[PDB]
RNA sequence: UUCUCAAACUUUAAAUGGGUAAGAAGCCCGGCUCGCUGGUGUGGAGCCGGGCGUGGAAUGCGAGUGCCUAGUGGGCCACUUU
RNA sequence: GCUCAGGGAGGACAGAAACCUCCCGUGGAGCAGAAGGGCAAAAGCUCGCUUGAUCUUGAUUUUCAGUACGAAUACAGACCGU
RNA sequence: GUCUACGGCCAUACCACCCUGAACGCGCCCGAUCUCGUCUGAUCUCGGAAGCUAAGCAGGGUCGGGCCUGGUUAGUACUUGGAUGGGAGACCGCCUGGGAAUACCGGGUGCUGUAGGCU
């Protein structure tokens, strides 16, 4: 069987990119996060305290407790047939903002712009994501000159 | 001996080359990967002539050694000592494995090193010659007196490169002649329009 | 007498039998496991909000 | 007119009597550099233990002094005089420094001693100038630039000048 | 003939250290745990008095960093100091003081905290604590950035310090690196620092000059012969710069005058000049031969 | 410069894949509480009370929840990976 | 507070290797050990002071049945060091 | 046009060499009495202002190396899904979708926040 072990496997996970070693950009330590704040982990390697376990790495959870230099993040791990939403303790390096969630509350906002706007002037607005629908008809030109004529090219080994 | 190459021709395993892992490995038979004339400059020997593999299989060490030989022979039979450069364009670096039967059975059966073996794949070049033009049908001759030391199907094909470069035959005098080419033994050094301006100096002075 | 030592094979099949549940996402989650000097602040926040009812 | 930022001077004299001992020998090889110098010199210790040349590691084999300013230019001149102000070439250094060895240190000006004896020592001067000291800084550090350097034959005309020196082939 | 260190490999696999760290100012480790706030602060600025010495002139700021870069609150140099009274030695311990003080006086000033919080009126030299005053604003509670320099005892960070802390900033210190700090018998002799602060390290050796050799002394101290400063004159001279900081520390700015527009800088020059240099060359190179052979 | 390689090498780097998000528990003003945090009714959280239903991608489908519980815990085969 | 492995150039005895300087030096050293990861005004080197290897509730992570143990992570209350 | 103090992003900023730097700055630079530190006032600390941009620094340069960004390589390699497709196999083709990486050839060569200068 396997060797069980914490960081097993995590040879290239837990690993810096390549020239990104070193000293950690200070911005990463000073971004404010709030309860529900939804927030994806990634385990920097340069700080060995207060790491995910490499089953969370690549994982989006929202915050619940905040502590002086690490926030308590509610993350679906699964195991086996069960999803269990659970608790763990990551320190600020190994997380980010997600910017998933980030699109939705601009587009709630543009939807407030475009439902208070015309919600008089009766002009009944968008306001669903409609799929990428099938194109409309239109007229492709050929300009005068004739479209080129392709054929297969013959074979002829290169080595 | 060794067993025969029916039981390791097909590339079963994955690369198991000789390292700090992989140590106790016997010398491969091939070691002289190229001879002939091989202190010939570009400009002399043109006519390359590739014999290319068909099959996505491993030749063994000792057949490439073979056919080393069969290449060489007939070459000097025909073009003498220095009319013609082969180099052996595969390095025999997969290891092969033995379970030496001497009562253990297939219990901890981890083969000991046996031999090493050259992984090829479709269109790769075995070997190949470079000679005078002349001696066309002697090289498509010696590299098919080559074929039947080796398992599976090759091609031999006649490059449209001048030499061992990669360079087009139709192209290499017009390149030489401006120097964007020049010859640096069986090499030749391409030269961009990219460095200081004082490397270019040294081209036109 | 060896046998076979593990498999996985029929398992993601027994698991979609019943789903697999997203965990029972209720409203107002506990308070368990945040930061004990912040959940006592909290509690007196709480306690005292019958001070300012004329007010409000 | 050159630039007087650029007046060639000596930075420092590194002195050291390297005998491979300790103790006695070493406590009176101390002696001949506070006796010519006027200041307390620093032990240096082994590397790693040599088994062939006869040291263990940590086991002090030399004693040495860097000496800076009026003090430095005053040993630099008995140093020279014993050499009868000639150097070879290969002892000027790539980096613009030059250096010498003394056979006995009676030739400077130190009276024979029965316990304090004869110790053979060596001079390495430090060819510096103005706008070295930026790389040594705690600040802003930087490399001094391909100009303010000294070169070899600039270290050369220096002693040429600066002490009236031929300088010898061989 | 040996291996080339700085090979395409090198500068291929080289990573270059931060802006600030390759320019040698900043310190990251240093600077990691002085600037960034606990996270369950959230937006409370943690503020820091930057004290930094150069050659002539004694810069003191506040700062809080924010993610695009940390934002100065309040600028106090040492070059501003003949509008309050010191004429010259802009770059000791005295005016370190003076810097510190009219940065805390400044500050207390913007944020209605001048009558409040008033600090050490009469300067002593012993340790004093800007306490909060209940019913009141809280006391302006920022840290120490040294920088760079080696914090000996008697370092000039340490006079901007007790400047700002005399002058109602709550700093956090202690008295072990202000001068006057025995080091041997581990006591703080309080009158050697008040010597310091209004400047008698000076006015001593300006008379031990004064009284061995004239011409030591116009070379070391030649504008204070010019500025008319006499060692008896020190004391007080500072005196009536700690005082008249107090009277108006705020900041009348320097009127941005009309700029004419003219480029002292060289432009970058554009990739057709580039190539037709090359060209030009390659020419001049070729009827350097024509001419030639 | 050139030939050839790496399961326990790697600058790059897929396809397939794995998280999360796609609203009323949302948005939006306004006030109250705090012993927490504080230059600062600052910061944060917690409470009340209002006003905003074009229900905010496609497709399909009624869901939620709790007890008691047998048998099983020798498996085997096939495509692709190994 | 320092910079390392290694290299180049010099220097009485001194040589391939003792010591002394100057220069290059992205870590090619070192960090007790296996290997991997991490690391340069440091996590290494050298010094200074020390005992946060102490006292105490809970929560959480890892293996996982989501039980123990071990190990670990974030807090909180003490008392402390620097 | 530009600097300094503190930064954010961390090479489009590095590296080598050369060229030019108005003013303010920033520096080298002059000293060791005080505070402090040393074998050594070089470093460190301190007190200065005779001198100079020589250097650091800034800007610019180079058919520069590197780096960043595209092109090509190439619909190549590999690849999801499919077939009572081929082939003795090895492997290959097609259908259905996805789709790289060098060599090679171009282009670019720091942006920028707060505070305070200078022109």
């Amino acid at each position: 069987t396997n060797t069980k072990g914490k960081r097993r496997g995590t040879r290239y996970m837990f690993s810096r990119p390549f020239r990104k070693h070193g000293v950690v950009p200070l911005a990463t330590y000073m971004r404010i996060y709030k309860k529900g704040d939804i927030v994806d982990i990634k385990g920097m390697g340069t700080v060995q305290k207060g790491m995910p376990h490499k089953c969370y790495h690549g994982k989006t959870g929202r915050v619940y407790n905040v502590t002086q230099h690490a926030v308590g993040i509610v993350v679906n791990k699964q195991v086996k047939g069960k999803i269990l939403a659970k608790r763990i303790n990551v320190r600020i390096e190994h997380i980010k903002h997600s910017k998933s969630r980030d699109s939705f509350l601009k587009r709630v906002k543009e939807n407030d712009q475009k439902k208070k706007e015309a919600k008089e002037k009766g002009t009944w607005v968008q306001l669903k994501r409609q799929p990428a629908p099938p194109r409309e008809a239109h007229f492709v030109r050929t300009n005068g000159k004739e479209p080129e004529l392709l054929e297969p090219i013959p074979y002829e080994f290169m080595a | 001996g060794r067993r025969p190459a029916r039981c390791y021709r097909y590339c079963k395993n994955k690369p198991y080359p000789k390292s700090r892992f992989c140590r106790g490995v016997p010398d491969a038979k091939i070691r002289i990967f190229d001879l002939g004339r091989k202190k010939a400059k570009v400009d002399e020997f043109p006519l390359c002539g590739h014999m290319v593999s068909d099959e996505y299989e491993q030749l063994s060490s000792e057949a490439l050694e073979a056919a080393r030989i069969c290449a060489n022979k007939y070459m000097v039979k025909s073009c003498g000592k220095d009319g013609f450069h082969i180099r052996v364009r595969l390095h025999p670096f997969h290891v092969i494995r033995i379970n030496k039967m001497l009562q253990t059975g297939m219990r901890g059966a981890f083969g000991k090193p046996q031999g090493t073996v050259a992984r090829v794949h479709i269109g790769q070049v075995i070997m190949s010659i470079r000679t005078k033009l002349q001696n066309k049908e002697h090289v498509v001759e010696a590299l098919r007196r080559a074929k039947f030391k080796f398992p599976g199907r090759q091609k031999i094909h006649i490059s449209k490169k001048w030499g061992f470069t990669k360079f087009n035959a139709d192209e290499f005098e017009d390149m030489v002649a401006e120097k964007r080419l020049i010859p640096d033994g069986c090499g030749v050094k391409y030269i961009p329009n990219r460095g200081p301006l004082d490397k270019w100096r040294a081209l036109h002075s | 007498a060896k046998s076979k030592n593990h498999t996985t094979h029929n398992q993601s099949r027994k698991w979609h039998r019943n789903g697999i549940k997203k965990p029972r996402s209720q409203r107002y989650e506990s308070l368990k496991g945040v930061d004990p000097k912040f959940l006592r602040n909290m509690r007196f926040a709480k306690k005292h909000n019958k001070k300012g009812l004329k007010k409000m | 007119k050159e630039n007087p930022m650029r007046e060639l001077r000596i930075r420092k004299l590194c002195l050291n009597i390297c005998v491979g001992e300790s103790g006695d020998r070493l406590t009176r090889a101390a002696k001949v550099l506070e006796q010519l110098t006027g200041q307390t010199p620093v032990f240096s210790k082994a590397r790693y233990t040599v088994r062939s040349f006869g040291i263990r590691r940590n086991e002090k084999i030399a004693v040495h002094c860097t000496v800076r300013g009026a003090k430095a230019e005053e040993i630099l001149e008995k140093g020279l005089k014993v050499r009868e102000y000639e150097l070879r070439k290969n002892n000027f250094s790539d980096t613009g420094n030059f250096g010498f060895g003394i056979q006995e240190h009676i030739d400077l000006g130190i009276k024979y001693d029965p316990s304090i004896g004869i110790y053979g020592l060596d001079f390495y001067v430090v060819l510096g100038r103005p706008g070295f000291s930026i790389a040594d800084k705690k600040r802003r550090t930087g490399c001094i630039g391909a100009k303010h350097r000294i070169s070899k034959e600039e270290a050369m005309r220096w002693f040429q000048q600066k002490y009236d020196g031929i300088i010898l082939p061989g | 003939f040996v291996k080339v260190v700085k090979n395409k490999a090198y500068f291929k696999r080289y990573q270059v250290k931060f802006r600030r760290r390759r320019e040698g100012k900043t310190d990251y480790y240093a600077r990691k745990r002085l600037v960034i706030q606990d996270k369950n602060k959230y937006n409370t600025p943690k503020y820091r008095m930057i004290v930094r010495v150069t050659n002539r002139d004694i810069i003191c700021q506040i700062a809080y960093a924010r993610i695009e870069g940390d934002m100065i609150v309040c600028a106090a140099y040492a070059h501003e100091l003949p509008k309050y009274g010191v004429k010259v030695g802009l770059t000791n311990y005295a005016a370190a003081y003076c810097t510190g003080l009219l940065l805390a006086r400044r500050l207390l000033n913007r944020f209605g905290m001048d009558k409040i919080y008033e600090g050490q009126v009469e300067v002593t030299g012993d340790e004093y604590n800007v306490e909060s005053i209940d019913g009141q604003p809280g006391a302006f509670t920022c840290y120490l950035d040294a920088g760079l320099a080696r914090t000996t005892t008697g370092n000039k960070v340490f006079g901007a310090l007790k400047g700002a802390v005399d002058g109602g900033l709550s700093i956090p210190h202690s008295t072990k690196r202000f001068p006057g700090y025995d080091s041997e018998s581990k006591e703080f002799n309080a009158e050697v620092h008040r010597k310091h602060i209004m400047g008698q390290n000076v006015a001593d050796y300006m008379r031990y000059l004064m009284e061995e050799d004239e011409d030591a002394y116009k070379k070391q101290f030649s504008q204070y012969i010019k500025n008319n400063v006499t060692p008896d004159m020190m004391e007080e001279m500072y005196k009536k710069a700690h005082a008249a900081i107090r009277e108006n520390p705020v900041y009348e700015k320097k009127p941005k005058r009309e700029v004419k527009k003219k480029r002292w800088n060289r432009p970058k020059m554009s990739l057709a000049q580039k190539k037709d240099r090359v060209a030009q060359k390659k020419a001049s190179f070729l009827r350097a031969q024509e001419r030639a052979a």
